[PDB]
DNA sequence: CAGTCCCTGTTCGGGCGCCG
DNA sequence: TGGTCGGCGCCCGAACAGGGACTG
C-alpha cells in the first residue's frame, strides 16, 4: 500500500485500440530547470508524483510559466498527443457566471482552493500514461521519470473531473445548508449568506473543515474576508460591482495582432460600459494574411476608437439582481447595423449592457436586426436570470404590427412597449397589395450570356414607353434587378412593375433598407421615393402580355 | 429483477453528443424536483464526465395540465437506435384508427419506468441539468429504466403492454388501440359518453397493473383536406388573369390536365394591370374544366411505408396556416388549413408550434409516423421560443426554409 | 432529362478577449 | 526562449448545402 487514496476517482479509458504517448522532451533552459526540480521533488513526498522504472515506455514534454501577478511558477505538462488519443469527456462547465446574476447578500466570502488539480486523484490504471522525463543542468545526468498520482495541468480531462469531483464534495454541505449560496467555478468558491457576519464566518470555517476532510485546502492567503472581492475578473462591492480596470494599448503604429487585443478588450468592456462600437475597428481585420502585418487606421476606426476610449474615461458600475422587481431591456439603434442595449430593474441603475452588431444576410432591414437583437438578449437573460426581460423598443407598435403580420416568415417579439428614443426603427417603403389604377405598367426583364457575361436590361409599358440597355460583365440575376431599377428610375411616383424574376421579387418583397449589393441599394433608394409600387410576378416563357415582348428585346 | 433486453446502436454509429440549452428558472426548478424524486426511486442516478454522451432535457406542461412533465429530446438517440424499433420489435399500424369517430390519447409513459434498461445502453441516456447563471456545473444523470420519449421504450414494453391490453381487447373487440412512444391512441365508434366511459375502464385496467395516467380527444372523421381553389369573379382585370395563369401553371406540376392556353389568349397585348378583360367562352370553359380537375385527386398518390413523410407549412396571414404532407414532390398525401389557433393574431411562434403539433398528431393517427417539417421561420427565432409553447411528449424532425411566396396557391 | 453558375445562408475552426 | 487544458464571448473567412435558371 505505497500510495494512499483520498477521494473517489473517475474511470478514464484510452480511446480503443490506442496506446500511450511517446515523444522526446524539449531542450529546456537551465534557468527554468531550477524552478521545476524543486517543486517536482516535493510532490513525491506528498504522493502527488511517483518514480517509475523503465517498465514505463512513455515520454511527454514539460514546461513552466510564471503565475500572473506572482513570483511563483506554474507547472504544466504538454499532453497534446495524449489528448488526441484519450477518450472524450462531456464538459460540465456550461458557461461563465455573471455578477449581474448575483443577488444581494449580507455576508460574502470568496475562498480559493490550493493546489486544486493536485488534490484530486487521477485514475489508478490510467496513471501509467502520464510518464515524463525531468531534465538536468547538464545533459549528463538523465533525470528521473515520473507518473502523476493526481490530476495534471495540461490534460484534457482535468477541468471536468475536478468540477464534477468538487460538486460531489460540496453537495452534502449544501443539503445541510439550503440557504447558503455557493458559486462554484473551477476551484474559486463564492459564498454568500444573509446570516449576520459573525454567524456567517462560523459557516465559512465550518465549510473549510468540510473541504479539508477530502484533502482540499483553502489557504488564508487567497481567503477574501473583506470587500471589495476579486471574482471572475470583477470587483464586488456590497451594493455594486464593476469590471477590474481594462488597459487599452496605446501603440502609435498598429499591427493586426494589435487590433485583435483592442477589439477583444472592447468586447469585454461592453458588458458594462454602454455604447462600445467595434464595427470600424473590425473592418480593418477583413481579408488580411499575417497576424504580424502592420495596418493603418482609417478615419472611421480612429473616430470610433476615440469615443470608445472616452467612454472608459468615466468609471461605471453595475448593480445586483432583485428577483422581486421586473427585468427590463432597452435597445438603441447605433447605425450601420449596430445596436446596444441596457438591462436594468430600477431606471438608470444597470445590471449589465451589451451590443449586437452582427450583419446577417446580404439584404436586410432594421426590423429584422432589431428582432435578432431581441432574441440575443432573451437567450442571454435566460442564462443569467432564467427569465425574459420586458422590452423597451425604439419601434412604433404599428410599424411592428405591419411587419410581422405581412411577413411570410413566422416572427415574434416577447412582451414589449414603445420607447420614443430616436432614431426610431421603421419600414422605409411599403409594396401595394393590389395593382394601382392609373399607374403606368412596366413589364421588365433582363437576360445575360453565360459565356460572354454580356446582357441586356429593358422594359415595355402599356403607354408605349420602351427601353433596352446593354450591360457588361453581368449575370441573369443582375440584369433582372437592373430591369426593375430601370422601371423605377423612368416611372412616375406610382408604378406597376411586372417581373418574372423570382430572385428579384424575393429580395424586394422583404422590404430591405440595406444591402451588400450597390444595385439593390439603388433600387431601395428609388422605392423610398415612390408613393406607390405594385410588384407582380408571372411565369416566364408562357406567352403572357408584356412579359413576352420584353423577353424578346433583352434576349436579342 | 426483470430480464433486461439488450440494445445496440445502428452499426457504425456512436451515441448522441448534444449540448444542453439554457432553461428558464421555472423549468430548472421543476426538473430538479422531478430528478430528485426519480433518483430516490432509482429511475436515474448521477454520473460523471467520463460518460461522453449527452441529450438535451427540458420540461413541458401538456394542454390544460398545469403540472410539469419532464421531456427529453431523444431525436438524436432515436435516430441511432432506429433499426431496433423498426426491424424487430416494432408495431403495426391500424389503418382503421383514422376512421373511428373518436380517438383518445393517454400518457402511459410512467409504465416504462417499471421495466429496467440494459446496463450497457444506459451510457447513452445521459442528460445534463443546467444551473441559473452557471452557479453550479451541470448535474449529469443517466437512466436505469426505460426512459420516456426513447423509441426503444415502447418496443421493449410491447410484450408487457399487450398482456395488459388483452383482457380489455377481448371485452371490446371493435375498439382499436395504437401505441406511439409514450402515448396510447384509443379509437372507438361509440357515442361520446360511452367512449369516455370505456376510457375510464381502460384507465382502471391500467391501474390494477400499476400505471398512473395524468384525455386528449380526437375525431379523425371530422378531419378534411384543403383543395386548391380558383376565384370566382364577375369581372377579371389583366392582373387577375396574370395571377390565375401563374397559379394554374404551378398547379400543372400536380394535376397534368391543367391547361392555360385559352386563358393566356386574354393577355396577348401589353396592357395596364387594372384593365378589365371580358372572358371568352373558350376561356370560361377552360377555366370550368380546370376547377373540376382540382376537385379530383392526383393520379397515383399512395403512401409508401419505407419513405419518410415530409411536412411543409405556409403562413397565410390573419391567423391562417396551410400545410401539405408528402413523400415525393407534388404527390401530396394530405393538404390542410389551420385557422384561429391559440396565439392567433398575436404570436406567430405559438401558432406555428400548435400547427406542428396538430400535423404530427394527424400523421401518427393516419400513418404511425412523424413527418420532417420544413418550417417557415428563422432558425434562431424558432429555437428561442418553441419550447415555451410545446405541449407534446414527442418531438418531430424539422428544418428551416425561407421561401417567399410568388403565388398563394394553397390559400386564396 | 444532367450539369453547370449564381446566389444565398449555414457551419466550423481560426484569432483574440475573459475565467480557472 | 517559442510551447498545456476546459469554458464562454466577438468577428473573420473558407468550406459546404441547396434552390432556380439556364444550357446541351
Ligand atoms: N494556464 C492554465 N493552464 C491550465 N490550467 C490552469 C491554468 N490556469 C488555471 N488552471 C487551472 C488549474 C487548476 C486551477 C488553478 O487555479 P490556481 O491559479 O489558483 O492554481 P492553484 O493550483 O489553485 O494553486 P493555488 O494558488 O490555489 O494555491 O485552474
Ligand atoms: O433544430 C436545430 C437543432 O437540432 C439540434 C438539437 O437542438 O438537433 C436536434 O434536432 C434536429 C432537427 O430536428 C435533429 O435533426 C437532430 O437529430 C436533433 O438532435 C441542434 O444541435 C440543432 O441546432
Ligand atoms: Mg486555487
Ligand atoms: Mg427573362
Amino acid at each position: 500500500m505505497v500510495p494512499i487514496s483520498p477521494i473517489e476517482t473517475v474511470p478514464v479509458k484510452l480511446k480503443p485500440g490506442m496506446d500511450g504517448p511517446k515523444v522526446k522532451q524539449w531542450p529546456l533552459t537551465e534557468e527554468k530547470i531550477k524552478a521545476l526540480v524543486e517543486i517536482c521533488t516535493e510532490m513525491e513526498k506528498e504522493g502527488k508524483i511517483s518514480k517509475i522504472g523503465p517498465e514505463n515506455p512513455y515520454n511527454t514534454p514539460v514546461f513552466v510559466i510564471k503565475k500572473k501577478d506572482s513570483t511563483k511558477w506554474r507547472k504544466l505538462i504538454d499532453l497534446r498527443e495524449l489528448n488526441k488519443r484519450t477518450q472524450d469527456f462531456w464538459e460540465v462547465q456550461l458557461g461563465i457566471p455573471h455578477p449581474a446574476g448575483l443577488k444581494k447578500k449580507k455576508s460574502v466570502t470568496v475562498l480559493d482552493v490550493g493546489d486544486a488539480y493536485y488534490s484530486v486523484p487521477l485514475d489508478e490504471d490510467f496513471r501509467k500514461y502520464t510518464a515524463f522525463t525531468i531534465p538536468s543542468i547538464n545533459n549528463e545526468t538523465p533525470g528521473i521519470r515520473y507518473q502523476y498520482n493526481v490530476l495534471p495541468m495540461g490534460w484534457k480531462g482535468s477541468p471536468a473531473i475536478f468540477q464534477s469531483s468538487m460538486t460531489k464534495i460540496l453537495e452534502p454541505f449544501k443539503k445541510q445548508n439550503p440557504d447558503i449560496v455557493i458559486y462554484q467555478y473551477m476551484d474559486d468558491l463564492y459564498v454568500g449568506s444573509d446570516l449576520e457576519i459573525g454567524q456567517h464566518r462560523t459557516k465559512i470555517e465550518e465549510l473549510r473543515q468540510h473541504l479539508l476532510r477530502w484533502g482540499l485546502t483553502t489557504p488564508d492567503k487567497k481567503h477574501q474576508k473583506e470587500p471589495p472581492f476579486l471574482w471572475m475578473g470583477y470587483e464586488l462591492h456590497p451594493d455594486k460591482w464593476t469590471v477590474q480596470p481594462i488597459v487599452l494599448p496605446e501603440k502609435d503604429s498598429w499591427t493586426v495582432n494589435d487590433i485583435c487585443k483592442l477589439v477583444g478588450k472592447l468586447n469585454w468592456a461592453s458588458q458594462i460600459y454602454p455604447g462600445i462600437k467595434v464595427r470600424q475597428l473590425s473592418k480593418l481585420l477583413r481579408g488580411t494574411k499575417a497576424l504580424t502585418e502592420v495596418i493603418p487606421l482609417t478615419e472611421e476606426a480612429e473616430l470610433e476608437l476615440a469615443e470608445n476610449r472616452e467612454i472608459l474615461k468615466e468609471p461605471v458600475h453595475g448593480v445586483y439582481y432583485d428577483p422581486s422587481k421586473d427585468l427590463i431591456a432597452e435597445i438603441q439603434k447605433q447605425g450601420q447595423g449596430q445596436w446596444t442595449y441596457q438591462i436594468y430593474q430600477e431606471p438608470f441603475k444597470n445590471l449589465k449592457t451589451g451590443k449586437y452588431a452582427r450583419m446577417r444576410g446580404a439584404h436586410t432591414n432594421d426590423v429584422k436586426q432589431l428582432t435578432e437583437a431581441v432574441q440575443k438578449i432573451t437567450t442571454e437573460s435566460i442564462v443569467i436570470w432564467g427569465k425574459t426581460p420586458k422590452f423597451k423598443l425604439p419601434i412604433q407598435k404599428e410599424t411592428w404590427e405591419t411587419w410581422w403580420t405581412e411577413y411570410w416568415q413566422a416572427t415574434w417579439i416577447p412582451e414589449w412597449e414603445f420607447v420614443n428614443t430616436p432614431p426610431l426603427v421603421k419600414l422605409w417603403y411599403q409594396l401595394e397589395k393590389e395593382p394601382i389604377v392609373g399607374a403606368e405598367t412596366f413589364y421588365v426583364d433582363g437576360a445575360a450570356n453565360r459565356e460572354t457575361k454580356l446582357g441586356k436590361a429593358g422594359y415595355v409599358t402599356n403607354k408605349g414607353r420602351q427601353k433596352v440597355v446593354p450591360l457588361t460583365n453581368t449575370t441573369n440575376q443582375k440584369t433582372e434587378l437592373q430591369a426593375i431599377y430601370l422601371a423605377l428610375q423612368d416611372s412616375g411616383l406610382e408604378v406597376n412593375i411586372v417581373t418574372n424574376s423570382q430572385y428579384a421579387l424575393g429580395i424586394i418583397q422583404a422590404q430591405p433598407d440595406k444591402s451588400e449589393s450597390e444595385l439593390v441599394n439603388q433600387i431601395i433608394e428609388q422605392l423610398i421615393k415612390k408613393e406607390k409600387v405594385y410588384l407582380a410576378w408571372v411565369p416566364a416563357h408562357k406567352g403572357i402580355g408584356g412579359n413576352e415582348q420584353v423577353d424578346k428585346l433583352v434576349s436579342a | 429483477p426483470i430480464e433486461t433486453v439488450p440494445v445496440k446502436l445502428k452499426p457504425g454509429m456512436d451515441g448522441p453528443k448534444v449540448k444542453q440549452w439554457p432553461l428558464t428558472e421555472e423549468k430548472i426548478k421543476a426538473l430538479v424536483e422531478i430528478c430528485t424524486e426519480m433518483e430516490k426511486e432509482g429511475k436515474i442516478s448521477k454520473i460523471g464526465p467520463e460518460n461522453p454522451y449527452n441529450t438535451p432535457v427540458f420540461a413541458i406542461k401538456k394542454k390544460d395540465s398545469t403540472k410539469w412533465r419532464k421531456l427529453v429530446d431523444f431525436r438524436e438517440l432515436n435516430k441511432r437506435t432506429q433499426d431496433f424499433w423498426e426491424v424487430q420489435l416494432g408495431i403495426p399500424h391500424p389503418a382503421g384508427l383514422k376512421k373511428k369517430k373518436s380517438v383518445t390519447v393517454l400518457d402511459v409513459g410512467d409504465a416504462y419506468f417499471s421495466v429496467p434498461l440494459d446496463e450497457d445502453f444506459r451510457k447513452y441516456t445521459a442528460f445534463t441539468i443546467p444551473s441559473i447563471n452557471n452557479e453550479t456545473p451541470g448535474i449529469r444523470y443517466q437512466y436505469n429504466v426505460l426512459p420516456q420519449g426513447w423509441k426503444g421504450s415502447p418496443a421493449i414494453f410491447q410484450s408487457s403492454m399487450t398482456k395488459i391490453l388483452e383482457p380489455f381487447k377481448k371485452q371490446n373487440p371493435d375498439i382499436v388501440i395504437y401505441q406511439y412512444m409514450d402515448d396510447l391512441y384509443v379509437g372507438s365508434d361509440l357515442e361520446i359518453g360511452q367512449h369516455r366511459t370505456k376510457i375510464e375502464e381502460l384507465r382502471q385496467h391500467l391501474l390494477r397493473w400499476g400505471l398512473t395516467t395524468p384525455g386528449y380527444e380526437l375525431h379523425p372523421d371530422k378531419w378534411t383536406v384543403q383543395p386548391i381553389v380558383l376565384p370566382e369573379k364577375d369581372s377579371w382585370t389583366v392582373n387577375d388573369i396574370q395571377k390565375l395563369v401563374g397559379k394554374l401553371n404551378w398547379a400543372s406540376q400536380i394535376y397534368p390536365g391543367i391547361k392555360v392556353r385559352q386563358l393566356s389568349k386574354l393577355l396577348r397585348g401589353t396592357k395596364a394591370l387594372t384593365e378589365v378583360i371580358p372572358l371568352t367562352e373558350e376561356a370560361e370553359l377552360e377555366l370550368a374544366e380546370n376547377r373540376e380537375i382540382l376537385k379530383e385527386p392526383v393520379h397515383g398518390v399512395y403512401y409508401d411505408p419505407s419513405k419518410d413523410l415530409i411536412a411543409e407549412i405556409q403562413k397565410q396571414g390573419q391567423g391562417q396556416w396551410t400545410y401539405q404532407i408528402y413523400q415525393e414532390p407534388f404527390k401530396n398525401l394530405k393538404t390542410g388549413k389551420y385557422a384561429r389557433m391559440r396565439g392567433a393574431h398575436t404570436n406567430d411562434v405559438k401558432q406555428l408550434t400548435e400547427a406542428v403539433q396538430k400535423i404530427t398528431t394527424e400523421s401518427i393517427v393516419i400513418w404511425g409516423k412523424t413527418p420532417k417539417f420544413k418550417l417557415p421561420i428563422q432558425k434562431e427565432t424558432w429555437e428561442t421560443w418553441w419550447t415555451e409553447y410545446w405541449q407534446a411528449t414527442w418531438i418531430p424532425e424539422w428544418e428551416f426554409v425561407n421561401t417567399p411566396p410568388l403565388v398563394k396557391l394553397w390559400y386564396q
